[PDB]
Order: structure tokens, then C-alpha cells, then sequence
């Protein structure tokens, strides 16, 4: 595979999200750590599928609610960003207040 | 021409007045000085204040600081201010107004071509933490304390042996040199505990020659009488402090034939509540003697509903106990006791406890020595209201108190007070950077002797370093040599004279402990109570001026699980 | 596209050119495999292998470097040798040279 | 005897006219020369050439290379050439054709048991990269760096702090010292830069003889006409370079003003395009002056269907700026410009723009400088065709071109092309195997100063090294002592006079900067083009005498989605 | 006072007469002594022996030990004893009772202040592993080894170039010096290789007055008979091992003809079965002359189901045979024999092969040597039955005869017995401790000249060193200058007076062979056989005094499925 | 649990194998990275399943065809290489020409 560090790095960002996700699917509310993993590992696989920059920046912002998080998570979270291998190389994703 | 103070806090963080909540805690902190010139504050970027013959100067590097923290709201024991720090030579330089002489008032820590800038606005800076009861089990344990907040870290051991497993002893010189040979690659200020448990003063001489600043007594090396004479015999000639964990078994004597032994001398008594170790039940009624420096280790921090639960089965891992066993269970419930777990947490917030500490991996968390700390003082501000020396309508004089429970006290205890334990010109620039929502559990920056050491860190490839995932990563000022110089191992006199140092080709900078012998009680930094206090041998209620001593078990904590993955 | 794909041109390259060769049958006597490299000394092989050695010496196998010629037990083949350049000094193999020549 | 082509080609590597497709590109490179003798080609292994009196001779170390390349295909700005490589002493003997003198004729590069071999067949060898645009905001950029095929990283930068998030600046003689102490634990080879904003010419000479290789004059610390005017001065005495990101906000004067406080002297203009900052619009003119060394950063290279859209919303976080004010967004219109974006790339493609860099972490992406080079040599291609210059049906034209720019360009602009930036005789031996098929993505090998420092690598308990998981590991080359004789700190002239090496106990190979004051666009290999170019202010359209220059954005590159896991 | 046999166990470990399970296999130890005195037995923790005045004295430093291990069930070539173990100074003072002689009868051990305690009740320890076949490819290496019980490492190489990844060779005194310097980087005793296949013997000489220990002859070099010659001459004059890999090929004799060359000179011959390389297909017939002191490499042990398979596709991907060509297939047919495989099993149990070795990561498996021993072992007491100077109902005389093969008799072959080797008065303490269940898999404690140096190691936040995920990490052993302090580089005799350590600046303990050239068959402990071995030509059958030698091929294996991940 | 590096490197490999799988379901055509962690971890529980090393060395070939792979990613393949505990100890699969 030739794994960069880079790669590497983002394994951990997919584990995370995982751990999220399956918390998620007990209907727990979500804490600060799990929200970022969440919302983070949705932007890496919309750059995998070939969504615009300008789309996920707008998709990002309905993968959770303030109903499934715990109290002031929205408020420690004021933006999310990320970079992933889009098909015209990596570009940063900004996702501004995610959670409303 | 005016600012609103909301527009003005969004800029450079609170003034005077205003009140910021610590974590997701009840305790609120209120402004209580700030030290700018409003419209002269010192702000760094693109078409900003700190730029040439603007707010940085023309001065050669020997005029200007290394380093600037502009706009820091600085919490520690003497206040609660808004303030730049300026940073010169790895130590604190000055608490003051920077800026360029030439066409600002008031500036009193010059900026110039030779200044770096930490922009603190919005964050608290405080003084790193330090832990006095550390078990050099493994040394992965030094950056999870630095991620912490803990920059200094004061123990022994020699690795994973059954010795270190249970004591804080480095034994003997060929150990006692191994390990301060291996300190040299860890990112934290490091002292050595030697094995204070013998009956012969010139084994305890020889340890501290090769280096240790300190002996620990403890009951599984046999902690009598004649033991604990010696190594305060020892500890009162070499200027070195001792550290005692008490006979639980009553037995060589009880409580007040350890403390008849002990005959006045200066000493510290780790876990004084008693669940890590100590005379059963009462090794708590140490705290109204005058000589006696009392720290708690921090899993009976604060008292909760599982508390009972992993201590009465971590008693049944650690000394093999067995349910079966009748005669186990009656030590079971001789040294784990609902009574004075309850009672810590009101004697820390009354000050008759004076530090807080560890016990890593030793009946102890080596990465929650701050965050219990708070925890405490929450669940004390909701039980207990407002401290009988609190003025105002804020939290300040109660977060005086509890900061220095890990930071100047266990200074004073171990004779480091002159190099590191708070935010004083001189002292090692030892510096965590905080953002107020997540204050005491995960820090912005961790500056060791004026390099950032540790830091969170977004995507290495990224265009930016905010990027995901961001997790704590070592920086320049925790590399070789930049370490060395960076840090501080800190040496006994006798060990200093001798020349260990040069012998064991150290390479970090060297500090020498003093002033051990002459802390008591009352030195204690707002925590100096020292109350008249009964435990009942039958029921083990502890009673002060013959009130019962009580607080009830938290069910849900801040800092908790808003913050952690797991 | 293959990435990192060649575009060879095609045709055939012509090996050690301008250079002495020679012919000689060679049989393995032994009763066990012997294989011969490209730049191996040919008069110095296994004494298993019997053929002229005083029309080798000096010589190596007419073959791509790094390639072989395969003698299984009772295997006669005539093989094409090419002679070595340089400075024609050969030190090793069995030390029957160790020397020029 | 004869072979074919195609079977030759399997076993050595292609020869003269054959050509290989770079990656997944639609760059094709035509092997020029091959200093081979058809027949004597050495190769290893079980029966093959390198063995005892054969392709290896009775030689003694000092008539013998400690490493041979074996039938490496070079790509350098000199050549496409089939040939072995020497190496001796960690520095470049020779390039021609390796074995015994023995028994093979046309032999330069002798083989004898002091001799180690890396088989290169079917593979493209070229210098490691250099990027003169590095923010030391964590050390971890050094390993990302070295993974992607950069060997020397020219920067400042003091850790995570708001001036080096911001500028390639390490402030002062205390954090040069310390940075120059950190360097030591860094697998390449570093030189750093020091702040150049002060309108008092000690306190830069001051940094100077501390250890930096250059100055950085950047719009945050101020970038007026009398702090350029100052730096450059203190240049020309001192032997070192100046790299400029000039005022944006056009505060202190326009982009005219900027260049007659210049005066004609030598300058690296940094993301000369002008998105990475400097004078709004028109930065980019500086490329026809004679005395401007111009780089492009990478973030913009090549332009794409995302880049402005992630360069909008880039602005926003790294300024604070909000889309709601007007006066920001009209700021934000000012930095971000299609036409000088698009612009960028045909002027790299005319060797107007001479350098790339990352300006990592910081507007930039270090493990991408060589990557998106291609990239940029690709869309250039499949756009505007072949090269005026070009000859043959290739691209070698402009793959000479484009290697330069990552290269040799950077070297000579620092004044170290005398240790690195190029395979010739006397250089470091700093070079990277590629496979073809991961050419500019992942290399198969990074050789720093003759050893191999990281590589990737397989399962470590696995019975060969290239079983699953294979990934990046540091090598015996990256490690202590070893790692400390492979790589290189660059100093100026006057530290290493005054004993800075000494006095700091720099554990590394030194090398010291020359030639910064002479070097001119005229000296940048395959790109040196002076064009007449003309900025509109009102559309920011950019023209080469008269004619306007654009490109059209990329929807899918190569080097992408094909080899990345995220 | 009396106890039952299993509460004493329970307390104490096995005594005299008990037996204990080796991990999952069918082999059995029986407590052959007991050193103790019943009833003084030393045990540390709260409330037990070693305290002040007890199980502690008051002896100083000089005359007590740094460390005991308490109650160790010792496994060595020289007996299966219950005993504690005394380390002073780095090295083992003795092997005997330890207490304190001022109040317990036959203390051979003083424990005083000075003293570590580590205990061993009901763990088995060994001495430190040594592998004699590595190739450097990567430093990962070292951890792997040492985790799996490894402590010296014996091996050529200078990463993952094409000379390392086929042969063990530093070539050359560049190399050499290198790989010299990045030793001290590992937590390992290492000794390096060079490279032997020349017929000059100055390019030699110069090999070994650089540092190389030996020199291996490999027939990917050429493993000529003027070359085996040439360096066997410079082994016998500069007192260093040779180790071949003979001429598979027959190319340029048969093995009647390297044997010749060697002309009953001292030799260790690698992977003698063949698989590994050698004189196709009888280079197994070595194992009968007295001069030869013959190992196997690991990939091949024990003989199973699925080791073909993986034997016959891993030479067409190291060679790169492909199935297709017919002279391909007749050349794998030659290497991979079923034969060899099936007698090497048998000729091991006999003791006529007497080390084991990996051949790391070039046919060999770094992290299996200890474990593909214990299941060669295993499957020959399933098919064999007990050995014939077997005495009792136990296995003790097989477990003596294959703990040989990786300890005592790799350290004779290299001359290195007089530091490692075995749990002997005066040599380094490189110690395994090993809980039964997992003996020979994942051991519970690596100590490494004294301190631990890696060790399987708990949540680090923990309040103890228990809870999980219980993963390997290093240790203050493993550290910075303790490491140096507690490693060994060996020398050949002539690096060592022309002064190499000191040019080099090797920081850590050095250590010089000697005894090389004397060594003979006779000498490797209980592993001298010198068997009548013919390998028949055309079938390849294995027969000793006429009779064949076969075993059957394992379906599934101990020390397997039940205890890894994946 | 005691893992050793190998153990754990081996994990870092089944992660790398979990993003590609999720990819493989949404009906992406798989990159370089993603197709080698992917029939490499069929491997590993081939292995801990007990099948034989002649066995996954042939069933290793029908995991991914050309047309689940982006366009170049089988030629960039020539053969996957894994170890993996199989009931009689570790042992090397080797798959030749995986994608077809
Ligand atoms: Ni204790
Ligand atoms: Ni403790
Ligand atoms: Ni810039
Ligand atoms: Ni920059
Ligand atoms: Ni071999
Ligand atoms: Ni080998």
C-alpha cells in the first residue's frame, strides 16, 4: 500500500468516527470528540466519491443536530476542517457552525 | 473613540469585571486587575499592532524578551489578571504591558526583532502543575502527564519491578544513576525518591550522594519507628525531604507512635486519607500537626457513586486478598472507608489538605491530577456555596486554593519553590495555555522552559495546522538537545558537590533542592488550616471541633464525559 | 494507460561485440545439477565438467549478464564463450590463475 | 550473442529511445544516452555478475565505492541517462559504468568488497528535493517531507506559536540556538531563516551570527520600505539570502515602491503569485526583474475546479474575517484571484516562475511540492502541447525544466548548490528511487548522505520485506550518531567563523552558505524568462506583451485519487 | 509448622518433584533443586518479608545487591532449579537464597536499602536469546526480537538495499563504522558481519580493523573456494567466526570441494538443511565433521502441512523463477526439498544441528526463533518419544538440549560466551521472565544489563499497570543513556586496540570475542553429535548409519492460534 | 493481550481493509491502497479460519475483478503478499496477478 504518514494519520480520524457511529446507533447524545470524528470522517468519503468542495461544505452541516448532542457541543465546535484526496488532489474542506 | 466591552472581549479577551466559567464546572473566575493601556494591547497578524517601529521595536536581543504571551488571563495563588508575560532566557521575565518603547506608554517587556509571539488572548495561562508521587512504572507516563498540564515530576522507581509496582523508591546508587541518566530523554523537571526504609543512617547518605532528593518510608519496605527516625535524622543533615506512607497494620505502633517517632520533624505524608496506605483507620488526624505537609492521591478525588466499588476490588488485585477469605475482607474494610473519602474533599476546600497528586499506577491516575483537582472544588462550590475568605460575587479565592494544591505547595514540600511552581519573575517559564472550555482537561500549548514541548496538532500535510484529527503530538522543545536544555533534573547538595552531574555526563540543566526542613504547615499556600481532628476507632466518622466532618457522592461530574473518546 | 508504462523500441541488441569467442563441448561427469553464471571464469568450473579447459582459460559464457547456463547430470551441450577484457587479470574462483592471463 | 529490446528492457531497465510514462500522467521521457557496454551491465544476486573476481574485484576501500546504484535511469536537469552511480564517502564519485577493472572494459566506478549494492533496474533516480518554504510549526513535517522526496527543508519557525503559524521566522539568537540544537534529531538537512523586519541593522546581524542562512521580510512584522532596505543592506555585507512576502495592503506603498526599496539587489520573492500574500493585485510583475528569484507556493499549483473555493474559505480562518462585513469580503477578493492563479501555471510552463515550495502548514502543504509540480507539467502539456525548446516526440524538454524548479533552482538561491540540488560528481549523496508506476507520489527508496534513512517497508516478523502491511518506517540512516553523519546544518559564514557548531555541540556535518548576493534569474536553469508582463488593476487580468496569459481548471488529476488511501 | 504442597506452590512456585506445562505444548519440567531453606523464603509486598530488619539488612550499597529476582524457576543448559537470583553491577553476582544474614540461615544474597526487588514466584527465567543470522534491513528489528526474548542480535547489513536484503554483509569500513554508530540506538547487544567474499586478504583485514566480529561468505558474492579460503586464513589470524552460505549452483565445485577449501578450519555453516542456500542437495552432510558448527534458520522449523507451499512461491518471488520455464522449476525443486525439511526436525532432537537462528526478513522470521525451537521440541516428543539420556517422567533433558541451541551455543560459535549466553556468575544480566502459560510466546518481563528494558505494559492512565489494552512498550532500559550503560557493541580484538570506539564515539559498553578458532562440534553443549550422514543424489533421502531419517508433517501446532491476534 | 509490534502492525492493515470494504458496498471502483488491504485481510481470516496456504494463494484471485478497480490499479499489482498465523504457525500467501 506505501502508506504515508498522512494516510496513517487519517486511520486514526476513520477509527474514531466509527466508535461515533456505532454510539450514535444506540441513541446516544454525542460528546465533543465524537461529533468531530463523526462529521470529519462524512467529509473524507464525500471527497472519496467525488462531491465538490463548495457541496460539503453545505452537506457537512446536516450530519447532526443539537438534539443529538450533549449540551454545548455546538458552542465548542464553531467550525470543522479537513483535507482529503479529492479527484483534483487534496483541498480543505471548512464546515462553519456544523451543529444547529 | 470607544469599544463595547463584548466587541472588546471577542478581540483581547475579558477585562476588569468580567467572569468566565471554568469548563463545564460551576466555578466562575472574575477579572480582578488588568495591566494594558486600553487602545495600546498588542496584537499580532497581517496589518496588526506587533510589526516594525509599530509595537515591536529597534533593540538588540539583550533589550527584548524571547518570547511574548500577549493579552493571557493569568490564574495562580497571588491573582487572577490580564496581563502579557514576557519570557527571556527559558525564565519569566516580566508580568506586565509589552510593546515598543518608542511609541507606546507604559511598557515594561520590550519587543523586538528577537521576540516570538504566543497570541493568548482568550485563554487562561497558568504555572505547570506539579506531581510529587509519581511511580516510575514507565516512562510513557511523563507525556501523559505533560499532555496534562504537569511539567515537573518528582518520584521513583526503576521500571515494571514489584518494588516500583508499589513504592516510590529508587533503591540505591547503581539504580538511583540509571535513572537519572535515562531523565535526560523525558520532557518534564525531574527529582528522584530514594529507599528511605533502613535502620543505618549511612545507606540513606550514600542515596543521597547519588542523587536523590528525597527518601520515601513506606510500609512495604517496613515503616517503623526506628526506619522513620533514621531517614529524618538523615533528611535534617543533607537538607532533603521524606515522604512517608504509614504502617496500615498497626503494627509497630498506631497512628501516634508514628507520629511520636516523627517527634516535630518536617515531613510529608502521602495519601493522608488513607486508602492509599496508612495506620487504619485514622491516619487523617496528621493534618492538624504543624511539621506535617498532607497530600491526597487522587482516585478517592472527588467522592462518587464507584468510588467503594473499584476500591474495594483494586485492594483484591494489588494485595491478592480473595472475597473467600473473612479475615481479608475486615483488612478490606479496614483500609477502604466511606467515612474518610467523604471527609477529604471538605478538608481540601477547608485547607487542612495542602496538595494533590497522583500515585501513577499505583493506586493513582498520572493524567488526572488537575482535572480531580477541579472536580473537587465543583462538587464543593454546589455542596458547601461560597468560602467564608471569598469577596464578590465570583469563585476567586476558592480556585487561589485549589491551584496551589499542584502547583506552589508541592513546590515548598520538595525545596523546588525557587525554580518552578508559579508564574513569578525568575522561575522556570514552565507554562500551560488553556481555552476556558476546556480548561484543567485538555490544553492548547505546553511551554517547557520557554519552547512549546507539546501541543495539539491537526494534519501534518495540511494547509493549516487545524485540520483533523488533531491529537496531542511532541514539539521542538521536547527533540535532543533542545530538550536538555529545556529541562531540569533536580539534584541533592551533596549530589551537586560531588560532581554526579559531570560523572554521570548528564546533559540537561541541573537545579539543586533547598529549604526542605524549614516548611511547615503554615507555609502552605492558603492551605495552611491545621484543625482539631478525631476519627471514632468504631464508626471512623471524622469529626473537627466535634462536628461531623460529611459530603455526599457525586452521581455526574464536569470534565468528564463532554471531553473523552473513551 | 498503465502508469509507468515503457514504449520500447523495437528490435534486438547485439552483446559483446568486437570481441574474441570460441566454441566448446562441455559434459557434466557428476551425478548432481552444476550451473554456470555469465561472468564466471570457465576453466575454473566444477572438475565435473569436462571439455577443453586450456581453450577456455581466459573465457566466460557468450550469454546476458546475469543469466546462466543449467548442466543437469549426464548433460553434453555446446556452449559459445567470450573472452574477458579490461585487464585480463583473474583473481578467485578455483585459484588456478590468481594473476594476469 | 543478442537479445531483444523488450527482454532487455525486463532485465536492465530501458535503454536509448525507449521511452516511460511518469505515473499516471501523460508525461513521457525518452531515455537519451546509456554509458553502458551492451553485455557488461552488473547486476546481484544468486549466480549473477557482483560476486568475488567477477563483476567484483580484489580493490581495497579506497579504491572502491561504498555503494553502487546498478542500471539506475537518472532524470536530472542535465540529462535522461541510463547509467550506474558511485558513491563514496556519503558524496556523488561518479556516474558512468560500475564492475571489476579486472575483467570488464570501460569500468569508472570500481566494485570490491567494501562495496554495498542497491539494485536499480526499471527505476528513475533523482536528487532529493529541496523546499525553501518551510514554517517549523511541529517536527513532524520533517518525516512528511523526507517520505515525499525532500532531503532539505530551508525555513523558521520556533513550534506552534502564533508568529511561526504565520511566518518563516525564527526570532533571535536564543530560538536560533535552540532550533539549531533541535535540527541534530531531524533526518535532513536544514538551514534557517531569521526574522528580517527591523529598521536597526544589528539587531539583524545580531541573528546572522546566532546561525541563520537568510532573513525573512514578511507583511506581519511590518514589510515597509525601510525594514527591506535595512535586511538587504545587512545581506549584501553578510553573505546570505532574503526572501520577501511583501505588504498586501498596499499600506506603506504599491507593488513600484516595494521594488525601488529593492534597489536591483538580490531577493527570493515567496508565492510570487501573490494568493500566499503580497501586493494586491499585482505581486506577480516582479518576475521580469533581472535581481527576483520567484517561487510559487503549492496550494494554487495547478489551478482546479476546488482551488478557490478552499482558498476563499482559507482566508476566512487564517485572518478571522467573516463573510458578513463587506470590507473583508472585498479583502477576501483581493488575496484570491482567478486570472493571477490561472496565470501561475503557463508562467511555470515558460520558466518565468523558477521555484515551487510548500509554505507548509501555513498556506501550504509539505508533502506535496514535488507532486503537485508534475501535476502542474502535466496540465500544461495536455493544454498548451510541446515546449518551443522541446525535441524528439517527448516531454524531456520539460521534465528537465520542472525538476529544476524543486531542485537545483532552490539550491542556487540559497547558496548551497556546492553540498546539494543536483547528481554531480562532489555533491551529497541525497537521492530517491522511483519506480515509474509511483513516480512524484511514493518513492521506493530515500538515500540521505549515502545511507537509506526511510524506506517503505513490510511486515517486520515476515519471512521477506515486502509481505503486508507496507508502509513508511525510518531506516539506520534517520538514527542517532548515524542519522548525525548524513545530514547536513547549513550556517552563514560568520557563525561557523565565531564557533557556533562548538559552542551549541551540534552533533551533525556542517556546511556553510555562499554566493546568495550573485545569483540572478539569468543563473535559474531552464528558467530564466524576463517577460514584459502587465497586471490590469480593475479585472487583475494578466498579460506578456499584450497577450493575455490564462489557463482553463482541472476537474480530475493524475498523482490523485489512484494511489492516496484519503 | 507444616503448609500442603499446593498452597506452597501457590505462594511460592513449584518446589522439588513438581512439574510444570511448557506454554500449550506436551512438554513437562520437573523442579530438579530447590536452593531455598522452607519457611525463609523471601516475598515482598504489605506486610511481608523484605522490610527493614526482616528480609532486609543494613548492609551498604557495596555489600548488598541492586536487584533480586525472588523464587525464579531457572531453565538453562546446566539445570531446570528453584532459586533467587542476585544482579549487581549489570551483571549476575549469583544464584542461590536471598534475605538478610543478620536474621535468616544461609543468605548467599544480602538484600539491603540499595536493593530492587522483582518477583519471580511461579515464572520461569531464561537467559537473553542470541541471533546469530540477522540481516539489518530494518531497525524495527531490534524490538521485535527483543520482545519476543531476544537480547543479542548477530547479523550484516545497511538497510533495505539489494546486498542486505540477500546476504549478511556491512561492507566496507564505511558501512561498518555507520552501522557501528546507529547500534547505540538499539536496546540490543549487536556484533556486526562483513563482507567475506574476496580473494585479496587486505580488503579483509580492513573489514575487521573497522569493527566487524566476522565474516560471512555468501554464494550471491561468490562463494568460490579461493574465497572461502582466503577469509578463513584472516579468521585464523585476527580471532573472528566465518559463517557460509555455500555455492547451491555446484558452479564451482560440488560440497566435497568446499569442504576441502575449508580444510578443518573452524566454520559455522547457516542453514545447513539447505532451504536457505547451499550446495544443492547434500550441503546437510556438513553436520558430521568436528570443525563445523552447524545452525538451522527458522522458516523450515518444524516441518508442516503448509511448509512447501510457502517455500516453493517464496524462491520464485526471491529469485524471480517464474513457474513457466522449466529450468526454473528443476532450479526450485533443487532448493526445496521435503527430504531435508522432514530430517533436519530429527537431526536437531539428535544433536546434530546445534544453534537455531532466524535469517531475518530474507527467509527467515525475526520474532520466531525461541518459538519455532519449542514446536520442534514438541513435535519430536509426540513422534519420537523420550530422548535416550532422558531419566525421569519429564522432558528435562529435551528442554537442556533446545534451550542450548539459541543461548549457550550461539554465543561459543561467535566468541561471546564469556559476556551472554547463559545464567551464569559474572556475565551480563540479560534475563526473560516468563509466566508458564506463555513460555517461549509473549514473555512477562525483558531485562537487559540489568534493568528492564521492555515489558508488556497496561493502560497508562490506569490506576495500575494491569488494565487494558496490555500492549509491548520500551522501557527506561531502552532509554537514552541507560541504554548505552546497559548494552553491549562487540568488537574484534583489533578494532579495539586501533582505538574504534573512542574515533567513533560509540557511547555504549563495548565488549571484545575472542575464542572463535577454537571452537569445535565437541564444544556445543549438549548438541555434539557427529553423525555417519549420506543424502542420496537422485532422491534426496537422508540416511544416518543406513537407517532413513524422516518425520511427518504437522497439521497444527502450540504456540500458535491460541495466542495471536492474527 | 499482550500484543506484540507485529500484532499490531497487522491491525493497522484490517483498519485499512474496513475503509476500502465501505467503499467497495457504496460501488466505488477501488484505488491502489484500498485494493491490496483488501484481499490482504481476506487472507489473514482465511488463515484464521484454518484453510491451507495452496488454497488462498487460488481464492486470493477472485476478490476483486477488473472492472471493481480503477483503470491501471491490476498492473500496478503483479502479486499481494501476506503472513498470517495459520494453525500450524505463520506462513507467507503469496497471490499471483490478483485482478484479472
Ligand atoms: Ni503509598
Ligand atoms: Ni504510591
Ligand atoms: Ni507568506
Ligand atoms: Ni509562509
Ligand atoms: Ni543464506
Ligand atoms: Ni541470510
Amino acid at each position: 500500500m506505501e502508506l504515508t504518514p498522512r494516510e496513517k494519520d487519517k486511520l486514526l480520524l476513520f477509527t474514531a468516527a466509527l466508535v461515533a457511529e456505532r454510539r450514535l446507533a444506540r441513541g446516544l447524545k454525542l460528546n465533543y470528540p465524537e461529533s468531530v470524528a463523526l462529521i470529519s470522517a462524512f467529509i473524507m468519503e464525500g471527497a472519496r466519491d467525488g462531491k465538490s468542495v463548495a457541496s460539503l461544505m453545505e452537506e457537512g452541516r446536516h450530519v447532526l443536530t443539537r438534539e443529538q448532542v450533549m449540551e454545548g457541543v455546538p458552542e465548542m465546535i464553531p467550525d470543522i476542517q479537513v483535507e482529503a484526496t479529492f479527484p483534483d488532489g487534496s483541498k480543505l474542506v471548512t464546515v462553519h457552525n456544523p451543529i444547529i | 473613540s470607544n469599544i463595547s466591552r463584548q466587541a472588546y472581549a471577542d478581540m483581547f479577551g475579558p477585562t476588569v469585571g468580567d467572569k468566565v466559567r471554568l469548563a463545564d464546572t460551576e466555578l466562575w473566575i472574575e477579572v480582578e486587575d488588568d495591566l494594558t493601556t486600553y487602545g495600546e494591547e498588542v496584537k499580532f497578524g497581517g496589518g496588526k499592532v506587533i510589526r516594525d517601529g509599530m509595537g515591536q521595536g529597534q533593540m538588540l536581543a539583550a533589550d527584548c524578551v524571547d518570547l511574548v504571551l500577549t493579552n493571557a488571563l493569568i490564574v495562580d495563588h497571588w491573582g487572577i489578571v490580564k496581563a502579557d508575560i514576557g519570557v527571556k532566557d527559558g525564565r519569566i521575565f516580566a508580568i506586565g504591558k509589552a510593546g515598543n518603547p518608542d511609541i507606546q506608554p507604559n511598557v515594561t517587556i520590550p519587543i523586538g526583532a528577537a521576540t516570538e509571539v504566543i497570541a493568548a488572548e482568550g485563554k487562561i495561562v497558568t504555572a505547570g502543575g506539579i506531581d510529587t508521587h509519581i511511580h516510575w512504572i514507565c516512562p510513557q507516563q511523563a507525556e501523559e502527564a505533560l499532555v496534562s498540564g504537569v511539567t515537573t515530576m518528582v518520584g521513583g522507581g526503576t521500571g515494571p519491578a514489584a518494588g516500583t509496582h508499589a513504592t516510590t523508591c529508587t533503591p540505591g546508587p547503581w539504580y538511583i544513576s540509571r535513572m537519572l541518566q535515562a531523565a535526560d530523554s523525558l520532557p518534564v523537571n525531574i527529582g528522584l525518591l530514594g529507599k528511605g526504609n533502613v535502620s543505618q543512617p549511612d545507606a540513606l547518605r550514600e542515596q543521597v550522594a547519588a542523587g536523590v532528593i528525597g527518601l520515601k518510608i513506606h510500609e512495604d519496605w517496613g515503616a517503623t519507628p526506628a526506619a522513620i527516625d533514621c531517614a529524618l535524622t538523615v533528611a535534617d543533615e543533607m537538607d532533603i525531604q521524606v515522604a512517608l506512607h504509614s504502617d496500615t497494620l498497626n503494627e509497630s505502633g498506631f497512628v501516634e507512635d508514628t507520629l511520636a517517632a516523627i517527634g516535630g520533624r518536617t515531613i510529608h505524608t502521602f495519601h493522608t486519607e488513607g486508602a492509599g496506605g496508612g495506620h487504619a483507620p485514622d491516619i487523617i488526624t496528621a493534618c492538624a500537626h504543624p511539621n506535617i505537609l498532607p497530600s491526597s492521591t487522587n482516585p478517592t478525588l472527588p467522592y462518587t457513586l464507584n468510588t467503594i466499588d473499584e476500591h474495594l476490588d483494586m485492594l483484591m488485585v494489588c494485595h491478592h486478598l480473595d472475597p473467600d477469605i473473612a479475615e481479608d475482607v475486615a483488612f478490606a474494610e479496614s483500609r477502604i472507608r466511606r467515612e474518610t473519602i467523604a471527609a477529604e474533599d471538605v478538608l481540601h476546600d477547608l485547607g487542612a489538605f495542602s496538595l494533590t497528586s497522583s500515585d501513577s499506577q499505583a493506586m493513582g491516575r498520572v493524567g488526572e491530577v488537575i482535572l480531580r483537582t477541579w472536580q473537587v472544588a465543583h462538587r464543593m462550590k454546589v455542596q458547601r456555596g461560597a468560602l467564608a475568605e471569598e469577596t464578590g460575587d465570583n469563585d476567586n479565592f476558592r480556585v487561589k486554593r485549589y491551584i496551589a494544591k499542584y502547583t506552589i505547595n508541592p513546590a515548598l514540600t520538595h525545596g523546588i519553590a525557587h525554580e518552578v511552581g508559579s508564574i513569578e519573575v525568575g522561575k522556570l517559564a514552565d507554562l500551560v495555555v488553556w481555552s476556558p472550555a476546556f480548561f484543567g482537561v485538555k490544553p492548547a500549548t505546553v511551554i517547557k522552559g520557554g519552547m512549546i514541548a507539546i501541543a495539539p496538532m491537526g494534519d501534518i500535510n495540511a494547509s493549516i495546522p487545524t485540520p483533523q484529527p488533531v491529537h496531542y503530538r511532541p514539539m521542538f522543545g521536547a527533540l535532543g538537545s533542545a530538550r536538555h536544555h529545556c529541562r531540569l533534573t533536580f539534584l541533592s547538595q551533596a549530589a551537586a558537590a560531588n560532581g554526579v552531574a559531570e560523572r554521570l555526563n548528564l546533559r540537561s540543566a541541573i537545579a539543586v533542592v533547598k529549604g526542605c526542613r524549614t516548611v511547615q504547615k503554615a507555609d502552605m499556600v492558603h492551605n495552611s488550616l491545621q484543625p482539631n481532628i478525631t476519627v471514632d476507632a468504631q464508626t471512623y466518622e471524622v469529626r473537627v471541633d466535634g462536628e461531623l466532618i460529611t459530603s455526599e457522592p457525586a452521581d455526574v461530574l464536569p470534565m468528564a464525559q463532554r471531553y473523552f473518546l473513551f | 494507460m498503465i502508469p509507468g508504462e515503457y514504449h520500447v523500441k523495437p528490435g534486438q541488441i547485439a552483446l559483446n561485440t568486437g570481441r574474441a569467442t570460441c566454441r566448446v563441448v562441455v559434459e557434466n561427469h557428476g551425478d548432481r545439477p552444476i550451473q554456470v553464471g555469465s561472468h564466471y571464469h570457465f576453466a575454473e568450473v566444477n572438475p565435473a565438467l569436462k571439455f577443453d579447459r586450456q581453450q577456455a582459460a581466459g573465457y566466460r559464457l557468450n550469454i546476458p549478464a546475469g543469466t546462466a547456463v543449467r548442466f543437469e547430470p549426464g548433460q553434453k551441450r555446446e556452449v559459445e564463450l567470450v573472452a574477458f577484457a579490461g585487464h585480463r587479470a583473474v583473481f578467485g574462483f578455483r585459484g588456478e590463475v590468481m594473476g594476469p592471463l
